[PDB]
């Protein structure tokens, strides 16, 4: 799990 | 041999994979959803292809 905010919704 | 026998989600939008456990996403897509533990990325399977994706990319689709 990326322990990192994901990108924005397009 | 129907790994997406599971849980399934709609692919609301285009996403590419980062990093070695994401995996690509094409909006129109039905998803496998694997692990939805974390409130950003969920854990789907494509195909045959295993990984996260972002959760606000993704729709349960039940």
């Amino acid at each position: 799990a990326p322990s990192y905010s994901p990108p924005p919704p397009p | 041999m129907d790994e997406t026998g599971k849980e399934l989600v709609l692919a609301l939008y285009d996403y590419q994979e980062k990093s070695p456990a994401e995996v690509t996403m094409k909006k129109g897509d039905i998803l496998t959803l694997l692990n939805s533990t974390n409130k950003d990325w969920w854990k789907v399977e494509v195909n045959d292809r295993q990984g996260f994706v972002p959760a606000a990319y993704v729709k349960k689709l039940d």
